[PDB]
C-alpha cells in the first residue's frame, strides 16, 4: 500500500467514527440547550470529553501520513485539517485549568443577576430582566442602573478569570507557533500555497483597518444625527459635541443601535416599515414566521426544510418549567438531521432572524455531501454573511408588501426609502465601529500592548476614540467591561461580525445582478429568482473544499473584502445625513463625559 | 455547542 492508499483508508475510518460520535455529542448538546438540567449538563460534559479525546487521538494518527506524499487534494485537505494540534499542546493540568476557567466564566455570565438596591429580594437577570430595560427604558437613571449594575456585579467577578485566561490562551497559541492568541484567532482567514489566492494572518488587520477608513465618514454622520435625536429624548444628558452615553444605545452594550429607530425615525408620518404591529394585528406566530422563511428559500430554487426540521426543531420558549438557552442557533447534527433553536417572539427582529438562521441551515444542507471536516463554511464570516443576505432581501419594503405586512395600496417614495435605509444603518452600520473596536482591544491585549493596570483605561479610551461612545460612570481595573458581553467571556472570536458585513453586500450585489435587478442595491429582493439561488448554491455546496478567497471570487469576482457595495447600499442615506447635519457638529470630543 | 473542527471542537453554550 502507498502512503495515499493508507491515508484514504484512514480517512474513511475517521469519517465514519466522526459522524457517529458527532451525532451523539450533538444530541446531548441539544438536550442541554433545550432542557437545562444537571443531568443534561453531565451528559454534555462527558460527550465533550469523548469528542476532544477522539479528535486528539485521530489527529495523532493523521500525523503519520506526510502531506508532501499526498497527491489527492481532497485527501490532502482533510489531512491538513486533522493535523492541527490545537489546545492539545497544553499539559493535562494546565488544559484542565483553562477548561475550568472557561466553564466558570460561562456560568458566571449565564447565572449573573443583579438586585434592586431597595427591596433586594427580587432580582433581574440579563435575559430577560436587564435586556428589556436596556431595549425599552426611556429613563436615564434606570438604564444607567442596569448598565452599571451588570458591569459591576458580573464584570468584576470575571476580571481575575479573564486575566488568567489571557495567560493560558497565549501559552497555547505560542506553543502552536502563533505570535499570540489573537494571531491564532486570525488564522481562520489564512490561505497557503494556492498560487496567488493565498492570504496571510497579518493581512487581515491591514484589510480591516483599510476598509474601516472608508466606513468612518458614514458612521460619523449617522452618529451626529443619532446624537441630535437622542438629545430630544434625554434632555440635559447629551452634549452636542460629545460621545454618546453607553447606556442609551438600545441594548446592554450598544452592539446594535436597532432599538433607537423609534427615537430616530426620520419620517414618522409614512407607514411603518417596522412590521411588528402588522404581524401582531394579523396574529402571526412562530410557525407562520418560519413557514414564510421556508417559502422564501423555495422561491429561489432551494429545498424546503426536511420533515425532521419541523418535527425536532424548537421554535418557541418551552415555558417556566424548563429553562432553555434562547440564543438563536441553526443545528447541523449530521445524518440528515437539521434543527433550529429559537425562542421566537412576534417581532420584526425575530422575522429577520428566522430568515438568517434558515440561511445557516440552507448553507449546511448544501454542503452535507462533503467529507466531515469540509462540512463547514468557507470562513467564520461566510455563514453569518449567508444569513445576512437573506435578511437583506427580507427587510425590503417591496418584500414586506408581497407577503402582506404592508398594505397592498402602499407606495415607495424617497421618505420611506430614507426610513428603510436609516433603520438598516442602525443595525448594520452601527455595529461596525463597535465590533472593530472590541476585537482590536482583544488583539492588543493578547499581543501584550495593553498592560493590566491600563486595561479598562485603554478600552474606554478606544471606545471614545473609535466608537464615539463614553462611559457614564468612571471604571477602574476592578471592572472587566468587555467580559460583560457573551462573546468575550465565552471565548468567541468577534471580527467575523465585521467581515460578514462586507461579504454580505458583495454577495447581495452579485446575486442581484444574477436576478437582473434594476435600481439601487437597497431596493433589491431576490425572491422568485431561481437564477440568484443557483448562483449562491454553487458556492454553498462547496463547503470549505476551496479557500475563502476563491469561493468569494466565484460569486462576486473579488479575492478580498470590498467595502464599495456597502457604501453604495447606504449612499442615499449618506447624502441625506450630510444635509441633515449641515448645522450640527459632526465628530466628537474624547474629553466630554457625563460624570465630568 | 459541538463543532466539526479539530482546532475548535467545543464552543461554550
Ligand atoms: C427535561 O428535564 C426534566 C428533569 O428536570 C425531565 O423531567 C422528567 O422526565 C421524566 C420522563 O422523561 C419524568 O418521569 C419525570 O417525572 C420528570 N421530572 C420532572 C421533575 O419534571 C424532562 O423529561 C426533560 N425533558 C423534557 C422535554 O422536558
Ligand atoms: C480522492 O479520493 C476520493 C476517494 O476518497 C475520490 O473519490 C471518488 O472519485 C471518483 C471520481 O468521480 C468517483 O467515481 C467515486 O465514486 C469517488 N468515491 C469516493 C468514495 O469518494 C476522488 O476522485 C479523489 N480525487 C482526485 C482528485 O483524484
Ligand atoms: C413571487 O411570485 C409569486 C407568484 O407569481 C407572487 O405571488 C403573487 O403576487 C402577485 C403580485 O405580485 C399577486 O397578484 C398574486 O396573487 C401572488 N400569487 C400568489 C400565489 O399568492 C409573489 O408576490 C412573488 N414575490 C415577489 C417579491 O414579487
Ligand atoms: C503537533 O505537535 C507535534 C509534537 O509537538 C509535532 O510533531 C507536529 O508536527 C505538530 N503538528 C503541527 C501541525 O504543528
Ligand atoms: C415543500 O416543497 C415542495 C416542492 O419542493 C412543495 O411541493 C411542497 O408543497 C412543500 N411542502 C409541503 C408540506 O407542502
Ligand atoms: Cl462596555
Ligand atoms: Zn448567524
Amino acid at each position: 500500500s502507498t502512503i495515499e492508499e493508507q491515508a484514504k483508508t484512514f480517512l474513511d475510518k475517521f469519517n465514519h467514527e466522526a459522524e457517529d460520535l458527532f451525532y451523539q455529542s450533538s444530541l446531548a448538546s441539544w438536550n442541554y440547550n433545550t432542557n437545562i438540567t444537571e443531568e443534561n449538563v453531565q451528559n454534555m460534559n462527558n460527550a465533550g470529553d469523548k469528542w476532544s479525546a477522539f479528535l486528539k487521538e485521530q489527529s495523532t494518527l493523521a500525523q503519520m501520513y506526510p502531506l508532501q506524499e499526498i497527491q489527492n487534494l481532497t485527501v490532502k485537505l482533510q489531512l491538513q485539517a486533522l493535523q492541527q494540534n490545537g489546545s492539545s499542546v497544553l499539559s493535562e493540568d494546565k488544559s484542565k485549568r483553562l477548561n475550568t476557567i472557561l466553564n466558570t466564566m460561562s456560568t458566571i455570565y449565564s447565572t449573573g443577576k443583579v438586585c434592586n438596591p431597595d427591596n433586594p429580594q427580587e432580582c433581574l437577570l440579563l435575559e430577560p430582566g436587564l435586556n428589556e430595560i436596556m431595549a425599552n427604558s426611556l429613563d436615564y437613571n434606570e438604564r444607567l442602573w442596569a448598565w452599571e449594575s451588570w458591569r459591576s456585579e458580573v464584570g468584576k467577578q470575571l476580571r481575575p478569570l479573564y486575566e488568567e485566561y489571557v495567560v493560558l490562551k497565549n501559552e497555547m497559541a505560542r506553543a502552536n507557533h502563533y505570535e499570540d492568541y489573537g494571531d491564532y484567532w486570525r488564522g481562520d482567514y489564512e490561505v497557503n500555497g494556492v498560487d496567488g489566492y493565498d492570504y496571510s494572518r497579518g493581512q487581515l488587520i491591514e484589510d480591516v483597518e483599510h476598509t474601516f477608513e472608508e466606513i468612518k465618514p458614514l458612521y460619523e454622520h449617522l452618529h451626529a444625527y443619532v446624537r441630535a435625536k437622542l438629545m430630544n429624548a434625554y434632555p440635559s444628558y447629551i452634549s452636542p459635541i460629545g460621545c454618546l452615553p453607553a447606556h442609551l444605545l438600545g441594548d446592554m452594550w450598544g452592539r446594535f443601535w436597532t432599538n433607537l429607530y423609534s427615537l430616530t425615525v426620520p419620517f414618522g408620518q409614512k407607514p411603518n416599515i417596522d412590521v411588528t404591529d402588522a404581524m401582531v394585528d394579523q396574529a402571526w406566530d412562530a410557525q407562520r414566521i418560519f413557514k414564510e422563511a421556508e417559502k422564501f428559500f423555495v422561491s429561489v430554487g432551494l429545498p424546503n426544510m426536511t420533515q425532521g426540521f419541523w418535527e425536532n426543531s424548537m421554535l418557541t420558549d418551552p415555558g417556566n418549567v424548563q429553562k432553555a438557552v434562547c440564543h438563536p442557533t441553526a443545528w447541523d447534527l449530521g445524518k440528515g438531521d437539521f434543527r433550529i433553536l429559537m425562542c421566537t417572539k412576534v417581532t420584526m427582529d425575530d422575522f429577520l432572524t428566522a430568515h438568517h438562521e434558515m440561511g445557516h441551515i440552507q448553507y449546511d444542507m448544501a454542503y452535507a455531501a462533503q467529507p466531515f471536516l469540509l462540512r463547514n463554511g468557507a470562513n467564520e464570516g461566510f455563514h453569518e454573511a449567508v444569513g445576512e443576505i437573506m435578511s437583506l432581501s427580507a427587510a425590503t419594503p417591496k418584500h414586506l408588501k408581497s407577503i402582506g405586512l404592508l398594505s397592498p395600496d402602499f407606495q415607495e417614495d424617497n421618505e420611506t426609502e430614507i426610513n428603510f435605509l436609516l433603520k438598516q444603518a442602525l443595525t448594520i452600520v452601527g455595529t461596525l465601529p463597535f465590533t472593530y473596536m472590541l476585537e482590536k482591544w482583544r488583539w492588543m491585549v493578547f499581543k501584550g500592548e495593553i498592560p493590566k493596570d491600563q486595561w479598562m483605561k485603554k478600552w474606554w479610551e478606544m471606545k471614545r476614540e473609535i466608537v464615539g461612545v463614553v462611559e457614564p460612570v468612571p471604571h477602574d481595573e476592578t471592572y472587566c467591561d468587555p467580559a460583560s458581553l457573551f462573546h468575550v467571556s465565552n471565548d468567541y472570536s468577534f471580527i467575523r461580525y465585521y467581515t460578514r458585513t462586507l461579504y454580505q453586500f458583495q454577495f447581495q450585489e452579485a446575486l442581484c445582478q444574477a436576478a437582473k435587478h434594476e435600481g439601487p442595491l437597497h431596493k433589491c429582493d431576490i425572491s422568485n429568482s431561481t437564477e440568484a439561488g443557483q448562483k449562491l448554491f454553487n458556492m454553498l455546496r462547496l463547503g470549505k473544499s476551496e479557500p475563502w478567497t476563491l469561493a468569494l471570487e466565484n460569486v462576486v469576482g473579488a479575492k478580498n473584502m470590498n467595502v464599495r457595495p456597502l457604501l453604495n447600499y447606504f449612499e442615499p442615506l449618506f447624502t441625506w445625513l450630510k444635509d441633515q447635519n449641515k448645522n450640527s457638529f459632526v465628530g466628537w470630543s474624547t474629553d466630554w463625559s457625563p460624570y465630568a | 455547542y459541538f463543532q466539526r473542527s479539530v482546532r475548535l471542537p467545543y464552543l461554550r453554550c
